[PDB]
């Protein structure tokens, strides 16, 4: 349910991430042997079928200002940990309470 | 694009002086410091207040400084016989390619 | 409150947390990632004179860091070494552990002279400085950065679907962030 | 911290003078370097500026001089120069070389009176 | 079911924290333009009520003993994740076995 | 086991985690909170002479840290600068990120000299230091603190229920930290 | 399932590790009187019964390949997590979606 | 993907978490555990010009730390003070809170000069250099460490079931790490 | 207040001799520090022990030195015809206003 | 590092005399000096010491000597004063200038002999 | 075990020279690092590359070097007048227990 | 940073000379030291060297002139010895005390000439 509402929309995605577990190969794995920090990604291209692309990029718009309330809150110099409450809190909402079935919010078909 | 200071000030020993050094909106509304010297007839000048407030060490606590708008203000309280000399106001204009501008001067009398 | 976007098949909703809809599936703390997207991609001006009037020089606010594991492609960083014009530093040493942006065609590096009258300098639109793999919101002495902003996902279950050369161009710049600035390029 | 300023006198009309300065007690390569004139009963004024060898070693000079004068350093010599040439009427002065803020430590000063 | 044991009980509680969201007005989240650190802080009254101050303090005096314990066995220099762990200890113990149906330990009533 | 405590109707009672009572209610990781309370709140003496016979140096033992989110506005805190007879630290400099206690009505700053025969100092009953939304147990150079205790709460499902100046008194010391101490207050 | 190829096996294992909660004795627990750094840690022994010491030694083996890619791909620089990661994949994989009774991963029986 | 293994009936299985087999019970953080166990252990040649020759100098690579909360007491121990041969460090000092291995009947110290061609020095074999409860990728100066690997493990519900002298020997070497190295045993 | 030390002390060379400085509960047992010095007829003393048992660069190893209770012991071993010399022991007292206090001395010959 | 003792002499008694101290080859102005008597032919003692300008710039005094002397220091011209004022009998010593320990390195003394 | 360069090297004026040094398995190939100096006549020798291609302040740029396998080279760009000196490589052998070894000395003609 | 070496002349075969060498403007207890010797019109040579007292002060010496000559060095007073003993033939070259890298530093030189 997000529309962009950008000056314009580069709809093509190359992106590079880290495979943390690639299948290694011999003695790859050893840090002696392994490559160097520079050499440690992969990439590739995404297109913007289904109008995927201009979503994705105004969600990042629209996060910035809670992040921001967020990170001057904190007193931790680096967060590494916003992920791990994500899923604690999502499991709390679903199970932190007595599951009544046929509720709206009992996710249980018997 | 030169800062000016007052011709001469003078006041009666013990009571509190004030000297201006105005400035521009490129030179110190700019944000650049601002750095005052005390002549001696007869001699080179010594650093007086190294930035707008600061003070090397061996300068007596008689000597402060503040920064209203554009302008700058050397305080001098308790006149002795002692502080006769010339002070001059300098500062880093930014239109001339970040080259020092240096003040009119001020002779002091008691 | 932070909006936590799901992929549904192939299109993007944003999870609202309130209500719970348990359709979507989040079977492991794999399929959660965080991605950094750059702004030249919305269409701002990339020109180094436009660029460096979003930055800016403020006192009394500690900088934060925050990660994130996977980015795009940049087309332009930048990288200062900036002085009073005494001769000083103005911007801070990069801490243990933040290296340069990994990918960019192009890096503007900018040596000069300014104010710097402030002891960090911040984005006056809020956005964050990405460096590899952490973003934050000042700027470092020596280390090329690129322009951008965070945004979480949950991946779909399937993993199959979802996840090099630099060139510098040097200038010299006297009153460095101020109304009129001096740039030579070389 | 001893600055000392030599080799310096009158010149006439058009003529070529260079000056000297001679640092001790700090790292010479490290800091920047000043010249600053100050005419005989009058206001203090600035003559250029020379950056550290790290940093380029470029050189700045104020908009009268621009052309005429010449600022250059020596870091094994921990010497400071300035040549002056085509030195017209009006360059009479009180030279000195100053270091980088904080501890400005002006030297003691040199003085040169062109002769017509 | 705690008791106040200490010599004295002040029954009022002035106290500070931060919003982590607060509905920001304007450019006000913008770390260039919000406010400086010292003026991120709320703060409140709240009163003795219903004897609950009283057992407030009560419980942090008995927190202290284990929580030294902790940090003691400990090698981390900051500790951020207390608050974490007792969430997720406190989802393992309810699902992180078998829930069988009229047990004492099953919370869901059919 | 570290006693949480679980706020009922406008009660509080110590949650017993070993058995399983599920009629407290925790739907989101927001209800949980860490409050640092102070220990002047519990009528112990205020008075300069008094406060420094808890404190103590000791060698051999690492400090730690831990974060609080809530705190007490204090009445008193206390501002260290001591220093050996020859002249040197026997207190080490406040970590990147460690500021001073926010709000407190009276500073007792405390100058002078002693023996200072330990690597850190500690509180004797064990208590801690309590800095700007950090606890920690040694007491840092030039920094305000307070002295307090950190409590863990479960609040309720309700938000609304739960949740300036500045004066200075100098002081010089000789004998720090000793059993006849010399203090003279200007 | 898992056999030991090591060229030895030493069975013993002769271990330290540190108490979390020990039953303090009066003032130990206070820092400025407890024990020193290296009084801290308690010892045990334990022998290779029902051959499980040479498990645990080809277990470690086989785990450190993995290891290393994990480290290889953060960037933190001291990792405290990978327990708390765990057991959030542990509930997650078995309460993260719908349970339909009878099914082969919904472990409740009724 | 990191291989959980969990302890049966006083038997150990790697539990294999792609499938799901609930009989496994893990009703607390506190059945969690890291275990540090020796390379000694295994039967390799403990000489010190053995144990030498697997490790080695590299540079490019940042390094890394993992804790671990149990150890195995360790026979031998080593302590290296290497120099360069004009007089320079190639070690770097260890970082704040990293202590050497608590219990080691054999401290083995080093000293000496080689060329130190790397920035650090890491495992030939990929194993890990065993510190008090952390575990780190590269060598610290004048730190006592013991060769090692780690393992995770679920630990059984009951709790009873699971869970000092020194001496140092002195050598001096020339030509540290290199083909033919010389010692000389004090 | 002052620390007292032995007049004379005395030994055949080859072997080795301590020299006693006594202290107080405010002087040396309440935790201040020790110096040693050595005066040569004619010259000025020079530092011999900086700390309790610490040496500065230039100073032979057989002088050492131990604190027991409120009492400091310099011990050195091998009296060579160079020893001969005056001792001092120093230390800050606590109820003197941190003023330094200076042993008596003693006087050795061989 | 190199510390020199100057400007004194014997003094009738009543008299005043003042002593100085030159330091050189490290900062001065950091560093706590202290002035130490020794009688001829007897034991050391402590005259005095004057704190950092940075901490105050305090001075303490032994007992016996309490209102009668004087410590005093110039960090520009890196100096210190040790002021004897009515000096009586049994004031006879050599004095001497030292550094902040470690590396407390005594200067070489000065002979002060009241004569009556 | 002595690094070898060739006797003499001559050219033009403007154009650029190379300079060898041969080095051995335990001496460059080992991983020592490979000093340059050079020695006008009657004068001591002054440092010209202190590491293999490093360079102190106040040489001129026109100087580099580079290691390949176990050799070493110095290129000097732009014959001037000046350039006319001895230069001598310098190494550390690793099987002569860490001992300095000097090159055979290169004399430069234009 | 000053280095000068003296006290060296002309020797008999089979005589004893002492060299030594004065360093000022650095740390000398820190740095290791070397001895290079020049023969006349040829090729440099290391005599050896001596490591800082902190390491445990030990001293190597060159194939050829093991056991004839021994390095030391005092710390107080900043200064590096050679003694050259059982000086027999073909020992004649000029004698350095150099620094440890980075900035060598080499001194001016001691011209040795054993006579025969
Ligand atoms: C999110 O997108 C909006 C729209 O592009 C950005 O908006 C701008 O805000 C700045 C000042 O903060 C204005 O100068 C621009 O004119 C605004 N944009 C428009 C189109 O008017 C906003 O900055 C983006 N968020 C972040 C964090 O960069
Ligand atoms: C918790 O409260 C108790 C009771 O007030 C505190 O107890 C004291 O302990 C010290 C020594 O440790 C004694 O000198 C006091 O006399 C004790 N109190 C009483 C009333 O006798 C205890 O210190 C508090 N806990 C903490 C961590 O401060
Ligand atoms: C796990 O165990 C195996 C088997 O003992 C170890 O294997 C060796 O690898 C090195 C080189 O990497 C070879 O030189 C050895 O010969 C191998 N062992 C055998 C028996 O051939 C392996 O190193 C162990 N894993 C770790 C991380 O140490």
């Amino acid at each position: 349910a997000i529309v962009n509402a950008q000056p314009k929309c580069n709809p093509n995605l190359h992106y590079w991430t880290t495979q943390d577990e690639g299948a290694a190969i011999g003695l790859a794995w050893i840090p002696y042997f392994g490559p160097a920090a520079e050499g440690i990604y992969i990439e590739g291209l995404m297109h913007n079928q289904d109008g995927l692309i201009c979503g994705l990029r105004q969600l990042a718009n629209e996060t910035t200002q809670a992040l921001q309330l967020f990170l001057r809150a904190t007193t931790e110099l680096r967060t590494f940990s916003i992920l791990n409450r994500k899923a604690i809190d999502f499991l709390l909402q679903r199970w932190g309470g007595t599951c009544h079935i046929l509720g709206p919010d009992c996710c249980i078909e018997p | 694009s030169v800062l000016t200071q007052p011709p001469s000030v003078s006041g009666a020993p013990g009571q509190r002086v004030a000297i201006s050094c105005t400035g521009s909106y490129s030179n110190i509304g700019a944000g650049y410091d601002v750095h005052w010297y005390q002549q001696f007839p007869g001699a080179a000048p010594k650093l007086l207040i190294y930035a707008y407030t600061n003070r090397p060490a061996g300068v007596p606590d008689r000597f402060s400084g503040s920064k209203s708008g554009s302008s700058a203000s050397l305080v001098i309280s308790g006149l002795q016989a002692d502080d006769e000399a010339d002070y001059y106001c300098q500062s880093y204009d930014a239109r001339l390619r970040d080259g020092e501008v240096f003040g009119g001067g001020t002779k002091l009398t008691v | 409150s932070i909006p936590l976007g799901v992929i549904h098949n192939s299109a993007l909703q944003v999870s609202d947390v309130d209500k719970l809809v348990c359709r979507d599936k989040l079977s492991s703390t794999n399929q959660l990632r965080s991605v950094g997207l750059n702004l030249e991609g919305n269409g701002v001006a990339t020109d180094v004179p436009s660029a460096t009037k979003r930055w800016g020089f403020r006192s009394g606010v500690p900088p934060k860091v925050v990660n994130y594991e996977a980015g795009e492609w940049a087309e332009n960083c930048y990288n200062l070494e900036i002085k009073k014009p005494d001769g000083s530093e103005c911007l801070p040493a990069a801490p243990d552990g933040i290296r340069g942006f990994p990918r960019c065609r192009y890096v503007h590096k900018v040596s000069g002279t300014g104010p710097c009258a402030g002891d960090f300098a911040f984005h006056k639109e809020g956005a964050f400085f990405l460096y590899d793999r952490l973003a934050s919101t000042v700027i470092y002495r020596g280390t090329t950065f690129a322009e951008g902003v965070v945004a979480f996902l949950i991946l779909p279950q399937a993993k199959k679907d979802f996840f090099y050369y630099s060139t510098t161009i040097r200038y010299q710049a006297t009153g460095f962030g101020t109304n009129e600035t001096e740039y030579l390029f070389e | 911290v001893q600055l000392v300023e030599s080799g310096g006198n009158l010149a006439k009309p058009g003529g070529s003078l260079r000056l000297s300065c001679a640092a001790s007690g700090f790292t010479f390569s490290d800091a920047w370097m000043t010249w600053v004139r100050q005419a005989p009963g009058k206001g203090l004024e600035w003559v250029g500026r020379i950056k550290s060898n790290a940093d380029g070693g470029a050189t700045e000079y104020a908009a009268p001089v621009r052309g005429r004068f010449t600022i250059s350093r020596d870091d094994s010599r921990s010497s400071l120069f300035l040549q002056m040439n085509s030195l017209k009427t009006e360059d009479t002065a009180v030279y000195y070389c100053l270091t980088p803020p904080p501890r400005r430590y002006w030297g003691q000063g040199i003085l040169v009176t062109v002769s017509s």
